[PDB]
């Protein structure tokens, strides 16, 4: 968005003109990487009286 | 024992156990092998400890 788009002006004496320019903002979208720790697959050893799948 | 004495005996809470057993029997060997304990008691609890 141009900052000084609208300026006061003096038609009686314009004198010098302030220079202007236009820019380009840059947005962003960062990538993150998730995961899972290695999970042991145990044999069913909770079988005293409780069940184990 | 005297059935004339009051007792309430109708609700699915009565039958969930056998309904679930029927369901896992219908499922096949996976469920039965999986839920082995209620069908196959341990050969000895002392060992089971």
């Amino acid at each position: 968005k141009i900052q000084g788009l609208v300026r006061p002006r003096d038609p009686y004496s314009n004198a010098d003109v302030a220079a202007k320019d236009l820019r380009q903002l840059v947005d962003n979208t960062i990538k993150v990487a998730s995961g899972t720790p290695p999970i042991n697959i145990p044999p069913s050893m909770l079988r005293w009286i409780q069940k184990n799948p | 024992d005297s059935n004339n004495i009051k007792y309430v005996r109708e609700d699915a809470k009565k039958m969930h156990k056998l309904w679930a057993h029927i369901r896992m029997a219908m499922e096949g060997s996976r469920a039965i092998k999986d839920n082995a304990k209620e069908f196959v008691p341990h050969p000895d609890n002392t060992k089971a400890t």
